[PDB]
Parts: C-alpha cells; structure tokens; sequence
C-alpha cells in the first residue's frame, strides 16, 4: 500500500508514530512531524525543525545523517521505518561521504572496521590520505587542467585533407553561425571565426563542447582526428557545437635477528578442523604444500586419516623438506581437505607466511576455507586461490594451525639493502642461449640459463621472464642473485610488462618492475587493458600493492578511466573472494572523485529501479501476455520516483552520453528468457543521435561477452592505426552487477533472420535508394571482412540469422557472444553466400569486388599477427576472471593457431589462403 | 572388449557424466544463493542491533531528560509516552529473534547443501576419470573421431 507507519525519535526522549507516505520527501515529513510533535509534551524545549536532522539505519545497517531532505523516504530506504532527530552540529562533510561510499559500493564501511585487521585499516589510511591529497591538488589547478581531467579528448586512432561546413553557437543562446573550415583546422583556429562573428552581429578563454554531449575539442590536434567530427566527415551530417567560457568550466569545477641465520625445516602443527560435511563412512585428510607462484618449493608433506566428524582432531606436526631461510617473500602455504575411503576434495585455503609488513607470521591462524570444485585439472592443492579467508566465518568450514615460535625476537624477510649485499658478489655458450631464448623450458635449459643469467641481462633484456622462472626460488642464495639483477634490469616495453603481470611471477619486486614499464601508458592505451589488469589484481597477496596503487594514480588522473575502474570494481562485489579488496580500492576511488560520486550515484539508482522493473516484467510475463505486459511496465517507469531516477543520468556506458529523457512509450522489453529491456532516450541539442537506447539484461553473466567486444575494438584500433578502417560497431557492453549489466543499443539496425523475411541486397537497396547503394555495399564489405576475421581469430561459434545484425549503413556487425575460442574443436573460416552476393553487387561472378574482400580479410589478418602476443598476454592474464571457456592454456593455445604464430608469416598467411578458399567452396554447399 | 562393446559403455559412461554435472551445478547455484542470503540476513541483524541501539539510547535521554525535568499531569503524558517507547522495542527485539531463526534454519540448509555436494564429487569425479579412460583406450585402438563423436552425448 501506499502510506507506512514511521517511528520517530526526538531529542527530548519523546517518541511519536503515525503514518506518512513512501513518496514524501524527508522536508515534507518534518513539517508531519512538527505539526504533530505540538500536542505531545516537552514540544516548547525542541528547537526549530532547521536545526535538526533526520537519522536512519539503511540497508548496509549503518548510521545515517540525512542532510539531503529533499530525498522521497522510498529511495532512503531506511531498514525500519524509524527516523532520530539528532543535531546538525560535527563535520558533516565527512559523515555525509562516508555514508554515500556506503550505498555506493555495496558494502558497508563499518564492514571494513568489524575485521580488527591492521592491514586492511592501515591499506584505508595511507589510501585515503593518497586520494583526498590528489583531489585536492586537482582543485587548486587550472581550468584547462580540470577539462583534461574531466573530459579527455576522444581521439580517432592514429594517435586526407577535404573541407566541410560546421554549426558553431554560443551559450545561452538562439542564434548560431554556419560557416566552412577543413578537416586540417586546429580547434583554437575554429574559435576565432566564431568569435570574430560575434563581434559581427579573447580566443583561449573558450573551449568547444558537442551539442548534447559532454565531449570537448580542444588541445594542439586537427578537427578530423575528434571522434565526432570524424563520425560527421562520414555520415555527411554537419558538426553542432557551442562555444563556453571558462567561467563556465570553473562553476562545473565547483559544482632484531637477521633471517637467513634459521636453519631449521620449515613445520606448522595442525590443530582442529571445523565445520565440516562429510560423508559419516569415508575418514579426513588433510594434504598441504608450500607454493611460489605455480611452483612447490618443496615435497607435498600430509596428514592421518581420522574419522570423518563435524570437528575434527589431528594435533599433528608436518615438517617440510625446506628450511626457514630458504622461504622467499612471496612464500605461500597451502591446504586442501579431502575425504578418503577406509577421491575426494572437499575444501581449500591458503596462507601468505610472511605478513603485509615483511614479518615471519607466529601462532595459531584460523584459515575459514573455500569449497573444492570438480574440475580437468584437479591438482592436490589449489596455490592459484586467493590468500584471504572466506567472509562466511558464521557457516564455513575453517581450520585452525599453528606457526611455531622460531625466535625470540621477531623476524623479518631481508631488506633490499641486504639482497644486493648477497646479490652482488657472483661463442659456444651463447650459440645455445641464442637457441634457447630466441624461437615451459627443460631441465637440461633451465640450468644454462641460470650460469649466463648475466649474459640473458646484457643481450636478451625481454627474455627476463624465461629466466625468472628458471630461478631456484626455493634456495635463498639464488633468491638474491636474481633480485641483484632485476634492480639494474632495463625498461621493458609495454607487451613484455603485461606478461610479467601474470600468476606466474608473484614476487612483489617483479610486479614492482611491471608497473614501472607500465607507467609509459597512455590512458588511450591502458584503457584497452583496463579489464585485464582489474583482474590480475585477483592474483595479488597483500591489499596494498604497486597495482593498486598504480590504477588509483591513473583513475585520479583520468576521469573516464575511474569511471570503468569503478565499474569494474562494482561489478563483482558480490563475488565473496574479491568484495574486501575491491572494495577498499572503491572506498579510496570515491574519496578523491567526490565529483564523479555524484554521477555515479546516480547511476547506481537508475540501475536500482531498473532493476526492480525488470523483476516486475518478468513475474508479470507469467501471468498476462505482452502488450498489457508492455503498459504495466509504463505505468511503473512513470511512477515520480521511478521517472525522476530513470531520467537525466550520465550514461555509465559512455560518461559523455547524457541519457535525458526516457521516452516511456518507445521502451519495452524482449521475450528471450532473462526477458530484457529496451530504455529509449530523447536527449536535447544532440541531432541525428538525439535518440539513445541502452538494454538492462538481469539474469546472465555478461562478462564473456564484454571480453569479446573489448577484443573486437582492440582488434579495431590495431587495424584503424595501419590506415584500415572496417567500419565495425564496437558498442558499448559493460557489467554493473550480479549477472546485471548494461548493452549500448545500435539503432537503425536488424537481425538477418528478420531481413530474410536478393534478400539483403534488397533491403540495403530500400535503405540505400539510388546512388546511396554503393556505400552500403561498401560499408558492408569492409565489415563482412572485420567480423570475418575477428570470429575466426577468437574462435567463435554458434553463429546464425538471429545473432548477426545489419545496420542501414551497411554495416554488418554480430552480437551475444556465447562461445568462443572453439568452445560448443576449430572453428572454420565461415563466408556465407547471401554476405559473397552482396559483396559481389548481386552478381554470379563479380571478380574485381571479391578480390578486394580478399584483401580485406588479408590485410586484417596480417595486422591481428603482428600483434599476436599482446592476444596472448592479454587472453593469459583473463584466466584470473574464472570464465569457464578461458581457464588454462589450451584456451590460450587456440589463438596461438588460430593467428599461426608458431610459422613464419609468409607460410600463416599460405594457410589462411586454403581456409579462406575453402569456405568459398563450402558457401554453396 | 570389442570396439562397439567398449564405444557403449562410452556413451553410457558420458550420460551419467554429464547428469551428474547437472545436479552438482544445481546444487552450487543453491550453495552460492544460499551464501548471499545469509550474509543479507546476518547483516540484516546487524540493522536489528543498531536499530535497538538507537532505541536505548532514547531510553537513556528518557530517563535523563525526564529526570532533571520532571519536579516542575504532565508527568503521567511523559511516563504513557516512554511506556508506549518501550512497548514498540519489544516488537522490535521480537522481530530480530525471528530472523535470528530463520539463520539459523538457512545455516542448516546451508550445511547440508555443502554436505550433498561432497558426497557428489567421488561419483563426479571417478565418472569423468572413465569417461577419459575409455575416451584414449578407443583413440589408441584407431577408432576414428566420428565414431567417437556420435557416442558423446
Ligand atoms: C526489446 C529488446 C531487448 C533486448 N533486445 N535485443 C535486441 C537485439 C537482439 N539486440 C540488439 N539490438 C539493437 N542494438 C543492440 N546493441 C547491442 C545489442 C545486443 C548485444 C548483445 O551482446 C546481446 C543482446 N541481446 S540481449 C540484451 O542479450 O537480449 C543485444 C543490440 N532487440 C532487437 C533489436 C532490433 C531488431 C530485433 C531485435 C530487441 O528488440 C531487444
């Protein structure tokens, strides 16, 4: 129903409870309350209602002041309806953020203070204080400063000479002026003519936004390398922009014992188990192993078989084949639980040995543990798994071990003054190196490596990760050698750096080395790995590392890559592994982008309601059929808390994309099985796109499917920098949530299965009437070619009519990437004969055309090859994601064929040639 | 031990692989659903603590407000209205014990959930083992990937 029945609580002791609406804004219901407080005592001794404010316990079960009162009490959402009146009075600023982080991030901070861990509240110090510093810096800078800031260029890649007309007008104002300038024009040269006009009927106080759009011109480049005026060149469509002062700019800117002397085996004693559900006939082990990376440091020691029970008692010593000053930093123990007759892992965990401060961990732990999926590889351990326990203390399986006291004295893992101090003292052979480096190494390699690891620094710089595997890191001598040799390592270029970033290599001065190359990056570039290196932080040990801290450099730097940080962050905090970690990266994130909070918020809301209206929809579906189903959606949408919510929103798959006004009458929704929905915009100033659509799908992971998009733009901007454009739609995909995300609409576009009822090639003409239809053909040739060779490349299967999609350009472009990399053997090089007889201009033989597809498919292809590793590393560092189809390296192995990098490029390109032609062959029959 | 012999414990082997994987993974949806409506729910008793916190902290200012006042008819509207105060926490701690139970109900559903997988993957785990066995016997005797083909799944 509409009204509830509300507790309040006022400073005096006095208690009042009466209905008001869930509608009523927290303004509104002060003057309820008012109005009603006078007829119960002590009313004279209250203050005015302005002195006071509103406080609840919201849904992450924490305290709130609630300053904004023109907030309507559905959308505070308090967990009871209960409101204290409490003083203004107290820094507020910082009671204010803190809470909005709160609903923001999913989880509550109050979360973070509960764990009484000092790495986690000493990872929230330093990083907030790292943060709040930034955006205080940021404030203090110039305007020019802060539009970089907030509003990167968005460049066309190779980051020509025609002249086309453009619509320039000024702020608050009717009038504008039409005039001509070249694709060559710098962007202050375009400035001054308008400028000048205005005298008509002071340049560098000005910059150039796009009508409708938060996207900006300015900066040292020509007009046709901006997106939108590129976009304009090729639509035919003139350009609209308005010219804004700085004034403008700047109210948007507003609003003792040394370790290596142990010499001891290496033991911990097993205690208890907890918790456990096993089967009452079989009896417990427990099996467990020391790990550095992939690799054992030593032989897998394990335990005696008591009697399976909820809780049970071992009281045993396992000693390991490895003395304490052989650990390495990074030392890393392991444990599995497994059930045994007289075949079974029941659960996992596993154990950094030295802490976040350097120091050999002592005494008793009580590792919460995660269940054991069935799986291919089904090791005895799992050392790839996180080292943090598992947040269901209360219902999980745990076991308590204990380290034992190994010195007086605590211990710490040796200074870098002390590495180098050991590190530093220590043609036939480099034929063999050259042989073994230049073309998973042996035994007979491994050790030639080692003895010229010096010659492997001097002459083979990128083979570094070849020899930091081949590195005994289970000898502490060793150990030195190799660190010695890293310090005075040289800068790796970006594609090694990514490798090095791998579960493979877990030392911290590794990673360090990393980042370190990582740091020539531009945002244009890290944006394209920004997935990636999220999900290596899975790999991490410690919360604060040289990762961490570099993604909330570039994130504070960089708006739009905070943005996608952010909601790739968000995206997973209900994954129970990650939540703690991401969200202290999200907590510090949101303290030094108070601006972009205030986006981001409501984003989070709109996400919120759509939410609750899908959920609607589909229980609906049930019981009525679709064209009611489709008006009762309506009636929800304009709903004023839904409306208001849904309305005039930053896009959160374009941050420039103002979603204005939603257009109720022109929404719906598909009847697929997670019944998704359709979101139709009409935003003002913006012209031929002053329509927008976005899908909310709830109920499917979209992961895979982002992956595979991130892949075709990339692929898309390796091809555009070699002068290739193939005219494909890399539209937006980006998860918001548990098996929640956002699908960036392409109007003006059908599925082939809808078209085929000269099939294409009418329709195009349709689209395309007269001397149009060249383009078109065009349009989707150079697709046809770009999709062709992407499938093939990533592997993808289970393409058809209902999956492939035209736009009335010509375009040609596929959705819902189920499957890919050969997942339900290789897949074929796939041309079908309606896309040869458009291409062919509806001819049997069209020669000349067919041909030039031919190239296309061969230019691209070549170029993907040029760049195959950085697949490879890429695709290597997704395996921390867990996505089913890419889990180990024969995921990995099908682009290392699919892009034949294993032949030279004249042989690969001989056996893209006979794939090529005979899926020629195979399109007729 | 002849080929078509051997090629039909294959097919029979693979359906009862891939049944088999069907109900571990239904049972891991309710394992993970599961784990996400405990943690709301012991978090949700977290709202309880806090709410009833607020609400003794109104008692204290009651009684020390009333206290101090109270010297100077007006006494028996004060004294009905705290009464009335501590009347809606006991609705409010009455509540919070019921979801208590329902945690503690979900924990068990939660632990035999976890139970059931565990009693699975031997069955699991031996049934892709011979699936694979028979798998590379046949490919060792010649058999060709056809014929394999047709009798997975
Ligand atoms: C009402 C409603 C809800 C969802 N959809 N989806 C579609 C079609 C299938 N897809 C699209 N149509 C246009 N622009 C697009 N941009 C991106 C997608 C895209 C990308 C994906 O990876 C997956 C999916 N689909 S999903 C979200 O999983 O259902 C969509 C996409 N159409 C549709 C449009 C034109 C003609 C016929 C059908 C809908 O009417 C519709």
């Amino acid at each position: 129903n509409q009204s509830v029945v509300v507790d309040f609580l006022l400073p005096t002791g006095v208690y009042l409870n009466f209905p008001v609406s869930r509608n009523a804004n927290l303004s509104t219901i002060k003057q309820l309350l008012w109005h009603r407080a006078q007829y119960e005592p002590l009313f004279h001794m209250l203050s005015g209602p302005e002195a006071y404010v509103f406080t609840c316990i919201n849904q992450t079960a924490e305290q709130q002041e609630l300053e904004d009162e023109q907030r309507r009490l559905c959308d505070v959402q308090p967990f009871l309806p209960v409101l204290r009146l409490v003083a203004r009075e107290g820094d507020r600023v910082k009671k204010l953020i803190n809470s909005q982080i709160s609903l923001l991030i999913g989880k509550g901070l109050h979360e973070f203070d509960s764990l009484c861990d000092p790495e986690v509240n000493d990872f929230r110090a330093k990083m907030c204080q790292f943060c709040e510093e930034a955006a205080a810096r940021r404030q203090q800078l110039g305007w020019e400063a802060w539009l970089q800031y907030s509003f990167p260029l968005q460049l066309e890649p190779s980051a020509p000479n025609r002249a086309l007309l453009v619509n320039v007008k000024f702020e608050g104002s009717e009038e504008s002026f039409t005039f001509q300038v070249s694709t060559k024009d710098v962007p202050l040269a375009l400035m001054a003519c308008a400028l000048r006009k205005k005298a008509t009927v002071q340049p560098e106080d000005y910059t150039l936004q796009v009508n409708g759009r938060h996207e900006y011109l300015y900066g040292s480049y020509p007009l046709c390398q901006f997106q939108y005026i590129c976009s304009c060149l090729h639509s035919g469509l003139t350009p609209h922009l308005t010219m804004v002062h700085s004034s403008s700019i700047l109210a948007m800117r507003d609003e003792s014992v040394s370790l290596w002397s142990l010499e001891q085996p290496f033991r911990i004693e097993l205690i208890q188990g907890s918790k456990v559900n096993a089967d009452e006939r079989m009896k417990l082990v427990v099996q467990a192993g020391l790990f550095h990376g992939n690799e054992m440091l030593c032989k897998t020691v394990s335990s005696s078989e008591v009697s399976v029970c909820s809780e049970p008692v071992w009281k045993q010593r396992l000693e390991f084949d490895i003395n304490i000053c052989d650990l390495p930093r990074m030392a890393r123990l392991c444990f599995a639980l497994y059930a045994v007759i007289e075949d079974c892992p029941i659960a996992w965990a596993n154990l950094m040995l030295f802490d976040y401060k350097d120091q050999l961990k002592t005494g008793e732990r009580c590792l919460y543990m995660w269940p054991s999926v069935p799986d291919e590889k089904g090791e005895l351990l799992n050392p790839t798994g996180t080292v943090r326990s598992n947040p269901n203390t209360d219902s999980a399986a745990a076991l308590l071990i204990c380290l034992p006291e190994v010195a007086p004295h605590p211990v710490y893992y040796p200074a870098l003054e002390k590495i180098l101090e050991l590190g530093r003292h220590s043609e036939e052979e480099q034929l063999q190196l050259r042989e073994i480096l230049e073309r998973e190494l042996y035994e007979h390699e491994k050790d030639l490596v080692w003895k010229l690891r010096h010659e492997v620094q001097e002459h083979f710089p990128e083979a570094l990760a070849r020899l930091l595997l081949v590195t005994k890191w289970n000898k502490h001598e060793d150990v030195a050698q190799m660190l010695y040799l890293l310090c005075s390592w040289p800068e790796l270029p970006v594609l090694s750096a990514l490798e090095l970033l791998d579960f493979s290599f877990p030392d911290c001065h590794v990673g360090s080395f990393a980042i370190k190359s990582l740091r020539k990056l531009t945002d244009d570039e890290l944006f394209q790995y920004l997935l990636q290196l999220v999900q290596v932080l899975k790999y991490e040990s410690y919360l604060d590392c040289e990762l961490t801290k570099f993604l909330l450099d570039r994130a504070l730097a960089n708006r739009k890559i905070g943005h996608f940080l952010f909601w790739h962050l968000r995206s997973e905090m209900h994954v129970p592994s990650v939540a703690l970690r991401f969200g202290l990266i999200l907590e510090a994130y949101c303290r030094g982008s108070t601006h972009h909070m205030k986006v981001l918020m409501k984003q989070g809301e709109a996400l919120s309601k759509l939410k609750a209206l899908n959920d609607f929809v589909k229980l609906s579906s049930q019981k009525t059929p679709k064209p009611q189903t489709k008006e009762l959606m309506h009636l929800c949408m304009r709903q004023e808390a839904y409306l208001e919510a849904l309305s005039h929103l930053q896009s959160p798959l374009d941050p420039s994309t103002l979603l204005a006004e939603v257009c109720v009458e022109q929404c719906t929704f598909m009847d697929s099985k997670m019944k998704p929905l359709w979101i139709m915009y009409s935003n003002e100033e913006a012209g031929s796109g002053g329509s927008v659509g976005i899908i909310f799908k709830n109920g499917d992971d979209l992961r895979q499917d982002m992956l595979t998009l991130q892949m075709i733009q990339l692929m898309d901007v390796l091809w555009k920098q070699e002068g290739l454009d193939l005219r494909m739609t890399p539209y937006g995909c980006l998860p918001t949530g548990d098996r929640t995300g956002l699908i960036e609409v392409v109007l003006r576009s059908d599925t082939i299965a809808n078209i085929q009822l000269d099939a294409l090639l009418n329709w195009l003409k349709s689209k395309n009437p007269g001397e149009a239809l060249d383009r078109a053909i065009e349009e989707f040739t150079l697709s046809c070619a770009g999709y062709c060779v992407a499938t093939y490349v990533l592997g993808i299967g289970d393409r058809h009519s209902d999956n492939i999609m035209i736009r009335e350009s010509g375009q040609l472009f596929h959705i819902d990437f189920g499957h890919f990399l050969g997942n339900f053997e290789r897949v074929p090089f796939i041309l079908t004969y309606d896309f040869v007889h458009v291409i062919q201009q509806g001819k049997t033989n069209n020669s000349e055309k067919f041909e030039r597809f031919r190239g296309y498919c061969e230019r691209a292809y070549t170029i993907l090859r040029r760049h195959g590793l950085l697949f490879l590393h890429l695709f290597a560092l997704m395996r921390a994601a867990g996505l089913p189809e890419l889990s180990c390296s024969k995921d990995i192995q099908y682009l290392k064929d699919s892009l034949a990098l294993g032949k030279t490029e004249e042989e690969a390109l001989k056996h893209f040639r006979v794939k090529f032609n005979e899926a020629l062959r195979e399109s007729w029959k | 031990d002849n080929i078509e012999a051997v090629g039909k414990k294959l097919h029979e082997y693979n359906t009862q692989f891939q049944e088999k994987s069907r109900e571990y993974d239904r049972l891991y949806e309710d394992y993970t659903r599961t784990s996400q409506e405990i943690q709301m729910k012991r978090t949700a008793i977290e709202a309880f603590n806090e709410t009833i916190k607020i609400f003794e902290e109104q008692c204290q200012t009651q009684e020390r407000y009333s206290k101090e006042y109270i010297e100077k008819t007006e006494i028996q509207r004060i004294m009905h209205n705290y009464e009335k105060l501590k009347s809606r926490i006991s609705e409010i701690v009455d509540s919070r014990r019921r979801l208590e139970e329902d945690l503690k109900k979900q924990a068990a559903e939660y632990r035999e959930i976890d139970k059931r997988m565990n009693s699975i993957k031997p069955d699991l785990i031996q049934l892709r083992k011979t699936r694979d066995q028979y798998l590379m016997w046949l490919t060792q005797k010649g058999v060709r990937q056809k014929k394999l083909n047709e009798w997975l799944g």
